[PDB]
């Protein structure tokens, strides 16, 4: 099999600059290259086949160049449409083999998390179980630290994690944090607290509430 | 390389067969059997799979090692043809429909 | 205008088998072949195979060999990727797409809008929701559903901004997610905070609301 090796796996970028990926087959393809951008939740759309034909009805801020086993894929002008995931495609020898994708970005300034933690429901309780929830919204970059504490001893285990795409307002990142315990063994302790160091500032957030 | 003969084992497709911009079509062969260096067999017939029409482009086709890679150009007559590569059961028949551009 | 539009979701059992549809419009369809992809959740896209129009032309990755039959119907434009003996690992978004072969052909150019295939020996179950009481942060838990699709809003709708629904996470042949929603500290708790959760798989419109503990 033919590997297509996608450099870089992720970047950053501001609306009007150039940026430009690549490509590299393990073998030269001659030129039989597909390039696609894909957004979450949605199907591919394709900018270039036969490594610089521009897709008709594609803005013409994106081209396409190489030979042998190495294409680039460009945007003159990045504008804010264009951030997502970017594929490339050999179909020069079966089986057709896919690159593992470039995900593009959008810079912007840093930004401290909005910590919040939230105890168990009573609604919840009822039942045999009891999760702790902590957000950490609209920080950047997406860099950050999370750590939780019970009465001072930290907990990792029963912790499970969300990430949001880069929000499409203020372009920023958002992070859900959920530990997930017993009813009796949550019952035992006190002081909950969901902390997060950031490059922000050197001092960690701390939030923390008390089970009495 | 010493000793020129037909390639008696199976080959399969490893490429999409597609038209050239020179009214001609490439296929590109991958072998899957034995005895190689060998010759490529292949031929183009009619819709009946019976007279020999068309002609090959390239060069007498090679099979340079075992699971080797060919690229064939050929040009099939206008209308349904058979493009036949190896020989016996396991020989690959493919169907081109060639139209006036 | 090209067009290619596939079939609905799929739900099924493992060792069941499943036929997605792919029906094409805006074109020569035997001047095409149609290629089938498959994208695993948060992966990169696989080749599953391909089918040229005439005499079966017939391509496999050979990774989906003993596991996918493709064919085609010329008549009614359409293709059909078939897949059987389905476990979990088949579960992904599939999708069929274009590649002309002939010298003025256009190469994968047009995708379909993709089918989701999910299989599972889980049943279907309504989740469970809870609220998230403590400008100001609130949110609300949805735990303990299997059909992945959820959906959230609050006050029905009525509150969009400054809004964060995370991915839902498989734990136990169940998931769960949350969401959050900021607003400014003295509208509450005097003006009312409401999580709308919708499960369609089974039907039901939950909503909880968020009052101080
Ligand atoms: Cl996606
Ligand atoms: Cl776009
Ligand atoms: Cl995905
Ligand atoms: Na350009
Ligand atoms: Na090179
Ligand atoms: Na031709
Ligand atoms: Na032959
Ligand atoms: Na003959
Ligand atoms: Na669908
Ligand atoms: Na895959
Ligand atoms: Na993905």
């Amino acid at each position: 099999d033919i590997k297509m090796t996608q450099s870089p796996s992720s970047m950053y970028a501001s609306l009007g600059e150039r940026v430009t990926i690549t490509c590299k087959a393990s073998q030269g393809i001659n030129s039989d290259l597909s390039w696609f951008q894909q957004k979450p939740g949605k199907s591919p759309k394709t900018l270039i086949y036969r490594a610089n034909r521009l897709v008709d009805g594609v803005p013409s801020r994106f081209s396409g160049s190489g030979s042998g086993q190495d294409y680039s894929l460009t945007i003159s002008s990045l504008e804010y449409e264009d951030m997502g995931i970017y594929y490339c495609l050999q179909y020069d020898e079966f089986p057709l083999t896919f690159g593992a994708g470039t995900k593009l970005e959008l810079k912007r300034a840093d930004a401290a998390p909005t910590v919040s933690i939230f105890p168990p429901s009573s609604e919840q309780l009822t039942s045999g179980g009891a999760s702790v929830v902590c957000f950490l919204n609209n920080f950047y970059p997406k860099d950050i630290n999370v750590k939780w504490k019970i009465d001072g001893s930290e907990r990792q285990n029963g912790v499970l994690n969300s990430w949001t795409d880069q929000d499409s307002k203020d372009s920023t990142y958002s992070m859900s944090s959920t530990l997930t315990l017993t009813k009796d063994e949550y019952e035992r302790h006190n002081s909950y607290t969901c902390e997060a160091t950031h490059k922000t500032s050197t001092s960690p957030i701390v939030k923390s509430f008390n089970r009495n | 390389v010493e000793f020129k003969r037909m390639c008696s084992g199976k080959f399969s497709i490893d490429k999409e067969m597609a038209e050239t911009q020179h009214g001609t079509t490439v296929v590109k062969v991958k072998y899957e059997g034995a005895g190689a260096p060998c010759k490529v067999p292949i031929e183009i017939r009619d819709v009946n799979k019976e007279k020999v029409v068309g002609r090959i482009i390239s060069s007498t086709p090679f099979a340079e090692y075992t699971n080797s890679v060919t690229n064939i150009e050929l040009e099939p007559p206008f209308g349904d043809s058979y493009i036949v590569i190896g020989v016996g059961d396991s020989a690959l028949t493919l169907h081109w429909f060639r139209k006036h551009h | 205008e090209v067009q290619l539009q596939q079939s609905g979701p799929e739900l099924v059992k493992p060792g069941a088998s499943v036929k997605i549809s792919c029906k094409a419009s805006g074109y020569t369809f035997t001047d095409y072949n149609m290629h089938w992809v498959k994208q695993s959740h948060g992966k990169s896209l696989e080749w599953v195979g391909y089918t040229y129009p005439y005499n079966g032309g017939i391509g496999y990755n050979q990774k989906f060999k003993s596991k996918a039959t493709l064919t085609l119907d010329n008549s009614s434009r359409t293709a059909y990727m078939e897949l059987r003996s389905l476990t979990s690992e088949d579960s992904a978004v599939y999708y069929c797409v274009r590649r002309g072969y002939r010298y003025d052909g256009a190469h994968f150019d047009y995708w379909g809008q993709g089918t989701t295939l999910t299989v599972s020996s889980a049943k279907t179950t309504a989740p469970s929701v809870y609220p998230l009481a403590p400008s100001v942060t609130l949110g609300c838990l949805v735990k303990g559903y299997f059909p992945e699709p959820v959906t959230l809003t609050w006050n029905s709708g009525s509150l969009s901004a400054g809004v964060h629904t995370f991915p839902a996470v498989l734990q136990s042949d169940l998931y769960t997610l949350s969401s959050s929603v900021t607003v400014t500290s003295s509208t509450w708790p005097s003006q009312t905070i409401t999580c709308n959760v919708a499960h369609p798989a089974s039907s039901t419109k939950v909503d909880k609301k968020i009052e101080p503990r």
